[PDB]
């Protein structure tokens, strides 16, 4: 049973703080520097924003542990952001940690947090400009300059509005969460990427060919889709097995006896309405016998998230069993189209009766080109659907950061003593988010920060550094545009993990 | 902890690029030199090419971890220069550290080699047509003949195996958009003959089971029976003994087998095709008996191979032998029985001219090494005319479109200066790393023979002049007959540019420890 | 390169060479008795050479060549097995000197062949011609060897009938070759050594058979090598037992099968069978075994593998190894079989007289206490080897380490005559030679160089002089008190030892 | 798991071939220093060999660059036979003379390209000290001798050799006019003495049934089958197998018993004298063919069941699928007789007179079986050099012969490939200077007096390491054939260039 206890073990907490917020640092845009980091499970993982390895990181103090918690937080609320909470924590902390050793080890430093929190949140949302959805635009061309601003940071060219005014559709009809779970876009082979189709329900990337896949057939005008999560194959229900001989007729028997229980599978929800088969698990070649005989359509092969989105869409359900099951396990759609898209061949649903899976279908044809939109298009999604939510918009770019740095500049000078010494750290550390988007535009960060703060000091306007387009500028009139309240939980979501870490500095552990 | 920050951890990265990079540009062009991989049985094999070196090699590195994954794409569409973007993508970093002593950060670079990549693909366009048609791109095939194959099994033309593996592709391409995929085409290789034994199969090629040879051997009509129900009575897959209490029923057995023979015979005879595939078998005895009445069957046939059969038919496979008409049953549009080997049993072929979704070369050979060899020649054969088939360009590769969009590249670096600068004078010497370390593998000189070809870049543009890609005295690239898809040299330029920016993305070089295990 | 190869075989011939070490002082009859421990930690005493290789060597590539020299030795004279070591050290001495010299490997190999010919050349001359057809000429000079012996107290005894068995399997004057393939050491439990005889037949080991006849005239020799009953289940027997009814199941086999070989045997016609061990025969059945004794056919059941091989050539009574080859032709013709329970307890199958090629001779050795009886065995081996090598070689030479300097001397100038860049290597072999009666006079008692100098002297004077003599301990003649030794005894010690140091020359 | 770069990677290549080339150096030719073999892994018993072959196979390698050494050695010992040492060493002495470029500034291809052209130089060469010889049949028998005696010396058997070479040339003679050995059968066989060996002329089956069946044919009929008897080769006349009963075990027994006896009547329907079966013949049909007037030979070899088949006129059953209607043989005379102490069967009045046995007598089951491999290595050269009747000036007088012909090629020259043509002919060159140590006799006065002779333009003096000295070559009992020759300098190259080219050696040990 350990116990330690001090003011260097205060030290010791921050300093733990450090080393997290390194791993998350710039991830801003799409550069920084990064390292692979693959598991001991033999497994190779990176992501595109650097919180979510984070949270997978187990940490041995408690201190730095709540600041794992508070990324937990903001990624399940808004869902971006998540990273800026780590930083200003942090980087609070770090011009604390010689103020500790000065005298500011006691406890007053929370009150002095709260005021700063307090006061920043009321000033971010006053500003900020209330605009309405029909103020004197179409909801869709609000949300066209706020899906943009992902967009142009990486790396698409002209197609960049196009794709904007499209990926926008898809979330209008379904609004009702600030995620992007039940949208998603799905990446496609070969085709034209001066166009990309806005599908209307759920699609499936590719079904393998099969012995008899064009003897299929491809196109209904009322498919009734039976979600299967089984099999059949020759592994799943044999074909092969031993027999007594005495007789020719006792080896024709066997696997006579056999095909006809793979048949029962089809059959029985085929009369109850299926025609249309869907299954994530491998399906054979005995067992596609069957199928292309009958003229009734099957898939194998197809994701296991994707099999569950045409479950809402389409209002089928679940089965565990493919036997005399009613057709109310059962959806629809009005249409069903296979067409082959690259080398890949692509089934589409749509004409969906409830439709509460609609999803943008971007072709490009390559890996380099796909996987940068994709990564555009996740954040573009995120913006244009929290913009429905919370109506102020704000500009972004670490813009009114720096104004929340000067406007607590004003404050310290009123408020006293060992309070204001905290404010001043407050200050310095709203100003390293911006920092690091001064290192990946590629400038001098300490040079650009400078100059934003004397135009908050000749205008208070919205100046600030732009990724969006690689230089320095005002932030509102480059459409730079991102919703109030992403930064209203980050500041507050900072602040609550903060305080907890400076007060611990007596941490008992127990390794029993 | 251990921590390797901001610095540290790109000068790591930088180690094992080099050092990969090296081991691949000492296997450029076929002045190439081999590569041995010795595995951990001890077992040792030659080849050749990024993508599969790789891809045996256990990752020690980062760097490494990423190169198999974009060795694989380059080896899928254009199946050559595979080992070619591994060396551009270590190169490109090995300057981006002398640029980093120097006081530039990895994020400026970074950012201008993806502008750097793009006015190079400009560049590339302008050199070489960008219009042929298919019976006139044959020339430029001829000329990348040369070159595979003799740098792999042979190191000579082989006209012979060219041609099969020209063909084979085209037949694909006109049932469908003009395009091919790598799955609609392959190479199988069964040992037999000789490396110039060939064929050029339309469809696929299945093993023709015969119990001896002394039973008769016959084919006939165009069309294939695909079953798996019995052609005969089944044996399906497992042990069976006799299972018989009397004499009786042994007697009994025997002329229940000669009915069964003749009527199913008679029933695919009826609907059309008389050549049976069927997945199950039944003991020699049986088998030897249906030979004998005439009309040979096809027995034991796996479970995959009865699946490739009616991909490329484009048919179905009956689940019952109730259940058959001729629509049921796949269509060729030619089987014939062809001897497979030199010494060896016949093979089924099935050609098809009705519908292809699978167009095998049948490749012979020898010895196990001198077969991997040679299907590596056609693997890469198959791939740059399927850049052809989809949109019709070449490009004089090898050293000349390189140091041409190299120089280029360069220029405007002083046009433009600003933040691309740096970027675009680290792209221009990696491009010309290409040519040289072609010239250090070969016999020659890398520096003397560089100059010599950059020489004939300002005297002129666009050139077929190039550095020696066939260990000669002269140096051109129209007699050293080397060419690449334009394609395909332009998704090199894509690829290697690529890493650098997958390198970049996060910040995340924090480790327990775990980061290549 | 062949640096490589340089520096393992000097390491090589200096182990060999200390192995060797301790055989010099162990040579003769004057020879000093080697305390050995064994990797199993029991202290071993032994004085003859052979043994205290074999028992344990060290793990070098030319240590291993002594074994398979003295093994070689064994079966071609039988005798100087001692010696053979000392010689081949000896030489490997002599070849340091010529490698460093410059003298390539391939050289002193080939010179090392040459120098055993014309060795052989210089020892005949010295020889003198014995008669082989006559009983006393042999005996002398087997007698001469025995003293000589380690073992000696009934050699006396023992000499006159190693003779006796010897001299009935030489047939013509050329005395035939005479190997141990003819001449069969047998012991028996009980008895004297003047109750020891040579069989004219062979005598076998053990007699089981009290049911069966104890004396049969004008017999035939029968040999089985196959069952008496139906195969092995999980005993030798096909019966086995699990239920009452199993051994029932199986007895309906083995009565039937029991029946019609006890039979087959009887009508084909014998009346002396050799049968094997119920271990080396996959069946046998006592059932089988009471009725094939009743019937009056007189049985030996157990003996070696070993023992069967022996017969089959030596009494002409071939393999039967099947129902199908009993046929006459495979059968002998024995004169008499007969248990003899005399002339030393327990029982013994005899068979005297038989029609045999070649010519077949036993020796039943035999003594009062365990230790005698295994003191005679010892004492005819010795005694019969030195017979063999004799009838071979018809001439006689000199014992006592004479003819050793004797050859040297000779190889020495022929050497610097003929000349070449081979002489020093033929030369130094006669340096080789020089050791071993030099060894010998050490353990004789006397300054050991001191000696040798002498009789080399000696020797080129006069030539046929003095040796090292047993009672003096040093010089005197050796043709006042004969010391002999076989012409093949000499020829052998000389020929292999040159074989060996051959070898490890050319090993790599 | 490791990675090797190129010039790390050569020396370990280097330093595997070397140590490699040191063993199969001293081994080399007649008078050639012996190798130890020692079994590693399991025990460390020892045998001792003069053979290269041997070396490799019974003690391995791990290193890359010395397994490619093992796969090269292996194709001379059937195809060519005699060579397997002679390639090896040479191999060797190439990538020994590769290492001064590769550290000089030069490239692997360089030193590759040049040894390509090299290659054909050497060969051009090869044909010129080539002089036809053996056209007549005097000359023939002369031609062939001098190959034979070369492989057994170098190979282990030196002893009782010539015995072996007058048999071996005399069973080639025959043939005329076509290579074979599909009618020359070698067996070896224990029994007989190491001095004796013996030829029959027509075939020989050492394989024996004794005195109790017959074996005295005059006018016989050959039938040749594979006739199973347990084994139960199709044409049952037998049973199936079954279990309803608890003894039942015993008509199993009685059912394989007619099956027996109904194809020993099927066979007698042939109406023969002579049945020759590759399978067993049970101790039941056994006396029912001794009693028909029928011979039995059980367990006959699958290499000379087939062979015999084709010599006397037969023709083979296959598998028993010709019970009644396949062709037979015939022979004038069939005898036992006793040679050595064996007893044998002769088969004497063979159809096609070409056929011929080796029979090879051994005392020491050490030197028989190393004997049966040596000799087999000699007659694959024999039959080659019906083909073409030329020898090359064997000794070292021929390797002398292609490093000239490649020294003036290579002062022509002044490019890329020039660098390697001199190193070509240095590695050439080396190997008469391990022929000179193999003598025993001083490498230096030897080699530069060889060398002076080719330039002016001679090879009617080579090296005799039978002498010691410098002397005449005119076809001796040391020259070496074409055959054996051409294809050795071809796989010793080849070899190496591969070695130089790969340098990429991923070793994941």
């Amino acid at each position: 049973t350990d116990s330690s206890q001090g003011i260097p073990q205060l030290v010791s907490n921050i300093s733990a703080c450090q080393v997290i917020a390194e791993a998350v640092r710039t991830t801003l845009g799409p550069r920084g520097m990064d390292k692979l980091i693959v598991d001991g499970r033999g497994k190779a993982t990176i992501s595109n924003d650097g919180a979510t390895i984070l949270k997978l990181l187990d940490v041995v103090h408690p201190a730095a542990k709540t600041l794992v918690d508070i990324a937990k937080s903001q990624d399940a609320e808004v869902g971006d952001g998540t990273t800026s909470v780590t930083l200003l924590a942090a980087e609070f902390l770090k011009q604390v940690k010689p103020y500790v050793e000065e005298g500011l080890h006691p406890q007053i430093i929370i009150r002095a947090f709260r005021t700063a929190t307090q006061l920043a949140v009321n000033k971010i949302k006053e500003i900020a400009v209330t605009v309405k959805k029909a103020d004197k635009v179409e909801q869709r061309k609000l949300l066209e300059k706020c899906a943009m601003t992902a967009l142009s940071s990486k790396l698409i060219s002209q197609q960049k509005a196009f794709f904007a005014k499209m990926v926008v559709d898809a979330v209008m009809m379904l609004d009702d969460l600030l995620q992007l779970k039940m949208i998603g876009i799905k990446k496609v082979q070969g085709g034209a990427l001066e166009d990309s189709q806005l599908v209307a329900g759920v699609a499936f990337k590719k079904t393998f060919s099969y012995a008899g896949f064009e003897m299929q057939p491809k196109k209904y005008h009322n498919p009734k889709i039976a979600l299967l999560n089984v099999e059949l194959e020759l592994k799943a229900e044999k074909d092969n097995a031993e027999i007594r001989v005495h007789t020719v007729e006792d080896y024709q028997a066997i696997v006579d006896a056999e095909w006809n229980i793979l048949y029962d599978k089809l059959e029985k929800i085929h009369h109850s309405g299926a025609k249309v088969v869907l299954s994530k698990l491998p399906i054979g070649d005995v067992a596609t016998q069957y199928f292309a005989d009958r003229d009734m359509f099957c898939a194998g092969r197809v994701p296991e998230e994707d099999l569950k989105r045409t479950m809402m869409a389409c209002g089928g359900s679940i089965q565990t069993s493919v036997n005399a099951l009613s057709a109310d396990v059962l959806g629809r759609c009005q249409v069903f189209e296979e067409t082959q898209i690259g080398g890949e061949r692509y089934n589409f649903f749509t004409g969906c009766p409830k439709a509460k899976t609609c999803t943008f279908i971007l072709r490009g044809g390559a890996e380099q080109f796909m996987e940068e939109t994709e990564r555009s298009l996740h954040d573009a999604i995120m913006i244009v659907r929290r913009a429905i939510k919370n109506d102020s918009v704000v500009a972004g770019g670490g813009a009114i950061e720096m104004e929340l740095s000067k406007y607590l500049r004003d404050y310290s000078r009123t408020i006293p003593g060992k309070q204001q010494l905290l404010i001043g750290a407050y200050a310095k550390a709203l100003e390293i988010i911006p920092r690091q988007l001064c290192d990946n535009a590629g400038f001098d960060a300490t040079n650009i920060l400078n100059k934003l703060r004397a135009r908050h000091a000749q205008g208070g306007t919205w100046y600030g550094v732009d990724i969006n387009n690689e230089d320095i500028a005002d932030n509102f009139e480059a459409f730079v545009w991102e919703p109030a309240m992403v930064r209203i939980n980050a500041l507050t979501a900072a602040s609550e993990a903060a305080c907890l870490i400076v007060s611990v500095d007596e941490t008992i552990k127990n390794p029993r | 902890k251990s921590r390797l920050m901001g610095l540290e951890a790109l000068k790591s990265h930088i180690m094992a690029a080099k050092a990969v990079a090296n081991t691949m540009r000492t296997s450029l062009g076929p002045n190439g030199l081999d590569k041995m991989m010795v595995d951990k049985d001890g077992d040792v094999t030659v080849t050749n090419d990024g993508a599969t070196i790789l891809s045996m090699m256990d990752v020690d590195h980062q760097i490494a971890k990423l190169m198999v994954e974009l060795s694989k794409s380059q080896d899928d569409e254009i199946g050559d220069g595979t080992t070619g973007v591994v060396v551009l993508a270590g190169a490109l970093l090995e300057e981006a550290e002398q640029l980093l002593d120097r006081g530039i950060h990895p994020i400026r670079i970074a950012d201008g080699y993806e502008q750097a990549a793009r006015v190079a693909i400009e560049h590339l366009d302008k050199i070489s047509d960008s219009v042929l048609v298919d019976i006139k791109d044959t020339e430029p095939l001829i000329q990348t003949a040369k070159t595979t194959l003799g740098s792999k099994v042979v190191n000579s033309c082989h006209r012979q195996m060219a041609e099969i593996a020209v063909n084979a592709v085209l037949t694909v391409a006109d049932m469908e958009r003009r395009d091919v995929d790598f799955e609609l085409i392959k190479v199988e290789g069964k040992v037999g003959g000789r490396l110039e034994d060939t064929k050029l199969i339309k469809g696929v090629i299945v093993d023709k089971d015969f119990s001896h040879p002394q039973m008769p051997k016959k084919v006939e009509d165009a069309k294939i029976a695909i079953l798996t129900c019995p052609f005969e009575p089944p044996k399906p897959k497992t042990k069976h003994k006799l299972d018989v209490t009397s004499v009786e029923d042994y007697k009994a057995l025997q002329k229940y087998e000669k009915e069964k023979f003749e009527e199913m015979i008679q029933q695919i005879k009826e609907t059309g095709a008389n050549l049976a595939i069927c997945q199950w078998g039944f003991d020699d005895e049986a088998n030897h008996l249906l030979l004998q009445n005439n009309l040979p069957a096809v027995r034991w046939v796996g479970g995959p191979e009865i699946e490739l059969i009616a991909i490329a038919t484009g048919g179905r496979i009956v689940p019952r032998f109730s259940e058959l008409t001729a629509e049921k049953l796949g269509f060729a549009g030619l089987v014939q029985e062809i001897s497979f080997g030199t010494t060896k049993d016949k093979m089924l072929v099935i050609e098809q001219c009705k519908n292809s979704r699978a167009v095998t070369i049948f490749i012979r050979g020898g010895n196990k090494m001198i077969i991997e060899e040679a299907k590596r020649s056609l693997h890469d054969a198959l791939c740059v005319i399927r850049n052809l088939i989809r949109d019709n360009r070449v490009v004089y590769g090898g050293g000349a479109a390189e140091i041409s969009c190299a120089l280029a590249v360069s220029q405007e670096a002083d046009k433009c200066p600003t933040l691309e600068q740096y970027a675009m004078r680290a792209f221009a010497d990696a491009l010309e790393v290409i040519p040289m370390a072609l010239s250090e593998n070969s016999g020659m000189n890398p520096i003397q023979t560089m100059t010599e070809v950059r020489a004939r870049q300002v005297k002129e543009m666009n050139p077929a002049l190039g550095i020696d890609c066939l260990h000669k005295g002269t140096n051109d690239m129209k007699q050293q007959h080397v060419i690449e898809t334009l394609i395909g040299k332009k998704q090199q330029i894509s690829l290697a540019t690529q890493m650098v920016r997958m390198i970049l993305k996060i910040d995340d070089i924090r480790k327990p420890g775990e980061s290549e295990e | 390169d062949r640096d490589k190869p340089a520096q393992i075989r000097f390491s090589n011939i200096s182990a060999a060479k200390a192995v060797a070490d301790a055989i010099r002082t162990s040579l003769g009859p004057k020879g000093m008795d080697k305390m050995i421990q064994d990797g199993k930690g029991d202290v071993t005493i032994t004085n003859d050479g052979a043994t205290i290789l074999k028992q344990m060597q060290v793990l070098h590539p030319a240590a291993r060549m002594l074994v398979e020299l003295s093994k070689a030795q064994d079966i071609e004279a039988g005798d100087g097995t001692t010696s053979v070591v000392i010689i081949a050290g000896s030489l490997l001495d002599s070849c340091t000197k010529l490698l460093q010299k410059g003298i390539h490997p391939t050289i002193i190999s080939e010179s090392f062949q040459k120098a055993l010919e014309k060795g052989i050349e210089i020892l005949t001359d010295m020889s003198r011609p014995v008669e082989l057809s006559d009983r006393e000429t042999l005996l002398n000079s087997a007698t001469t060897s025995l003293n000589s012996k380690v073992v000696s107290q009934y050699s006396s005894l023992l000499s006159p009938m190693s003779v006796n068995a010897v001299m009935k399997v030489i047939d013509p004057a050329t005395a035939t070759s005479v190997d141990l393939r003819d001449i069969k050491i047998v012991k028996k439990l009980g008895g004297t050594i003047d109750d020891c005889e040579l069989v004219e037949g062979l005598v076998l080991t053990q007699k089981v058979s009290n049911s069966g006849i104890t004396r049969v005239e004008k017999a035939k020799i029968g040999l089985i090598q196959f069952c008496l009953s139906a195969p092995k289940t999980d005993m030798d027997n096909q019966i086995v037992v699990s239920d009452y009814a199993q051994m029932d199941r199986v007895l309906r086999e083995e009565r039937a099968y029991i029946l019609n070989l006890v039979k087959q045997i009887k009508k084909t016609g014998c009346n002396v069978l050799l049968i094997q061990k119920s271990i080396l025969r996959d069946a046998l059945s006592d059932l089988a075994l009471h009725f094939l004794n009743k019937m009056k056919i007189m049985v030996i059941k157990d003996i070696e593998r070993e023992d069967i091989e022996f017969i089959c050539k030596t009494i002409g009574t071939k393999p039967v190894a099947h129902i199908d080859q009993f046929t006459a032709d495979m059968l002998g013709s024995a004169e008499l079989a007969e248990e003899v329970n005399l002339n030393g307890s327990g029982k013994l199958l005899k068979i005297t007289g038989c029609a045999s090629p070649g010519k077949t001779v036993t020796i039943v050795v035999r003594g009062s206490n365990k230790l005698v009886i295994e003191e005679a065995e010892r004492s005819i081996h010795d005694a019969l080897c030195v017979i063999r090598c004799l009838v071979k070689k018809r001439a006689l030479i000199a014992g006592g380490g004479a003819p050793e300097i004797e050859l040297a001397l000779r190889l020495t100038e022929y050497s610097r005559t003929l000349s070449g860049m081979e002489s020093y290597c033929v030369r130094a072999f006669a340096d080789a030679m020089e050791v071993i009666p030099s060894t010998l006079a050490e353990n004789a008692g006397l300054n050991p160089i001191s000696t040798v100098t002498e009789l080399r002297n000696r020797h080129a004077q006069g030539e046929k002089t003095a040796g090292i003599n047993v009672r003096k301990g040093g010089i005197s003649n050796i043709l006042e008190e004969l010391v002999v030794q076989p012409l093949l005894v000499s020829v052998s010690a000389l020929t292999l030892a040159t074989e060996t140091v051959r070898s490890i020359l050319k090993i790599d | 798991a490791d990675e090797e770069r190129a010039e790390t990677a050569r020396l370990t290549s280097f330093i595997g071939a070397i140590a490699i080339g040191d063993l199969v150096k001293s081994t080399l030719g007649p008078k050639g220093m012996d190798k130890i073999l020692l079994s590693s892994g399991r025990d460390a018993s020892l045998m001792v060999t003069n053979d290269g072959a041997t070396i490799l196979k019974n003690i391995g390698v791990d290193n890359p660059a010395a397994k490619v050494l093992v796969d090269m050695s292996r194709v001379q010992d059937d195809e060519v036979g005699d060579g397997t040492t002679s390639v090896t060493v040479l191999a060797a002495e190439l990538l020994r003379e590769a290492e001064s470029l590769i550290a000089k500034k030069i490239h692997p291809q360089t030193i590759i390209a040049g040894w390509r052209e090299a290659t054909k130089a050497a060969r051009e060469a090869l044909l010129s000290s080539a002089v036809d010889h053996g056209s007549d049949e005097v000359k023939f028998r002369q031609d062939l001798m001098n190959i034979a005696g070369t492989t057994l010396s170098s190979k282990l058997l030196t002893h009782h050799k010539d015995h072996f070479t007058k048999l071996a040339v005399e069973a080639v003679l025959r043939l005329k006019g076509s290579g074979n050995l599909e009618a020359i059968h070698i067996i070896k066989k224990l029994g007989g003495s190491l001095a004796d060996s013996y030829l029959d002329e027509g075939f020989l089956l050492d394989k024996k049934i004794g005195v109790n069946q017959p074996k005295r044919i005059e006018n016989a009929k050959i039938l040749i089958a594979n006739t199973g008897m347990d084994t139960d080769k199709i044409k049952i006349f037998g049973s199936r197998v079954r279990v309803d009963s608890t003894a039942k075990v015993a008509e199993i027994e009685h059912a394989e018993k007619e099956k027996m006896k109904e194809k020993v009547e099927r066979i007698l329907k042939h109406g023969i004298n002579c049945f020759i079966n590759r399978q067993l013949i049970y101790n039941y049909p056994e006396q029912l063919f001794g009693a028909a007037g029928v011979m039995a030979i059980e367990h006959a070899d699958f290499a000379g069941v087939e062979r015999l088949a084709l010599v006397t006129g037969g023709e083979i059953a296959s598998t028993f699928d010709h019970p009644e209607l396949v062709k037979l043989g015939s022979c004038k005379l069939i005898e036992e007789v006793m040679i050595g102490e064996d007893k044998l069967i002769h088969f004497s009045g063979v159809a096609l007179g070409e056929a011929c046995t080796i029979v090879l007598r051994g005392a020491t089951q050490q030197i028989l079986d190393e004997a049966e491999r040596s000799l087999h290595d000699a007659l694959c050269v024999l039959a080659q050099t019906v083909k073409d009747s030329r020898t090359v000036y064997g000794g070292g007088c021929s390797e002398m012969l292609m490093a000239h012909a490649v020294t003036q090629l290579a002062n022509r020259t002044p490019g890329k490939e020039a660098v390697a043509m001199e190193s070509y002919a240095k590695a050439l060159r080396m190997l008469p200077t391990i022929i000179a140590d193999n003598a025993g006799y001083d490498s230096a006065d030897l080699v530069a007096q060889l060398r002076a002779a080719h330039s002016e333009g001679n090879t009617t003096a080579g090296l005799d390491m039978r002498e010691g000295t410098i002397g005449d070559m005119a076809i001796l009992g040391i020259t070496e054939s074409f055959q054996v020759k051409r294809q050795v300098l071809l796989s010793a190259a080849e070899a190496a260039e591969v070695i130089l080219r790969v340098d990429n050696i991923i070793k994941a040990a």
